[PDB]
This record gives C-alpha cells, sequence and structure tokens, in this order.
C-alpha cells in the first residue's frame, strides 16, 4: 500500500 | 491546520508512519529514479544495524529506499522502508546513490498524546482503510523525529474510538 510503490 | 495523509503502516496509537499528501511528487520521482537505474546498482553487502542501502520489499520485488534493523541469518536482513514505514526481511540489498540518500524519509513516524488515549479495534478499524485518505495535525516533533499527532478520518478524530 501507499504511494510511489510503482508496479 | 490538518495534513491530508496515507497511513501505511499502524503498530498501535503509539508507532504509526504515514505519507503526507505533500511528499507524494517528491516519492513518485525517488520511484523512478529508483525504478530507472534498479538494475545497474552495484550490490551492498555490508549488512550492519543502521546501514541505509536499497532493499527488495518481497511483495514487489521492487527495491526501495531502506535501512537495515537486524542481520538475521543467511544473509537475511530486517529492513525499514524509510519512504513507506513498513518492515520486511529480505536478502536483496544494493548501493543507494549519495544523490538519491540526501533527501529526507518520505513517511513519518507517528503517535497520538498517551496523555489522551486509555486496541485491536482501532488496528482493523485502519487497516481496512490503508486505500484511504486521513489527516494529521502535527502537534510537535519530538526529540528524535516521531510527531505527536491527532488522527482524523472524514472529521471525526479517530480518538472518539477510544477506551
Amino acid at each position: 500500500r501507499g504511494r510511489g510503490r510503482g508496479r | 491546520e490538518l495534513h491530508n495523509c496515507v497511513v501505511v503502516q499502524f503498530d498501535g496509537p503509539m508507532s504509526f508512519y504515514v505519507q503526507m499528501e505533500s511528499d507524494v511528487p517528491a516519492l513518485e520521482q525517488m520511484t523512478d529514479k529508483l525504478l530507472d537505474a534498479e538494475q545497474d546498482l552495484p550490490a551492498f553487502s555490508d549488512l550492519k544495524e543502521g546501514a541505509l542501502c536499497v532493499a527488495q520489499f518481497p511483495e514487489d520485488e521492487v527495491f526501495y529506499r531502506a535501512q537495515i534493523r537486524k542481520v538475521l541469518d543467511d544473509g537475511k536482513c530486517e529492513v525499514h522502508f524509510i519512504d513507506f514505514g513498513n518492515n520486511a526481511v529480505t536478502q536483496q540489498f544494493r548501493q543507494l546513490p549519495e544523490e538519491l540518500a540526501k533527501p529526507a524519509r518520505y513517511s513519518r513516524h507517528c503517535e497520538l498524546d498517551a496523555s489522551t488515549i486509555s486496541a485491536a479495534l482501532l488496528q482493523s478499524f485502519i487497516d481496512t482503510r490503508f486505500s484511504e485518505t486521513f489527516q494529521v495535525e502535527i502537534l510537535a516533533t519530538k526529540g528524535t523525529g516521531t510527531h505527536v499527532v491527532r488522527l482524523f478520518y472524514q472529521s471525526k478524530n479517530i480518538s472518539e474510538k477510544l477506551q
């Protein structure tokens, strides 16, 4: 989760 | 004043990390830069408590700025993902360019005033909204960087949920 994980 | 955030990690009302809606742009860039260079990064093998590096997040198989927390057996290390807030055990570490180590952590360690709180009920309440926007009122920044705040969820100081 979160943000700016990238995928 | 209330700041929009995403509670990404939550171990209690005393220890939980969040991401401010304002550090999102920078974090998004950190991610591009770490993805655009992920493959060319040399192996980081100086595994010592405290060291900064880029570790792989088991769920993503993606590398993030991380800080080693404990050295386990067979290369395994418990790492902390500074721009997120969660921890993980991995074996894949790579070097962290000094240019990409200069930026501050993009997730902030937090807590509510224990003086105003007296838990598995709120835990599930927060986790059930991992993908939702909250709000923090930074009341102060403790000496160790940990913020002391009040957590809101659409205007309900979630503190109403604590007895």
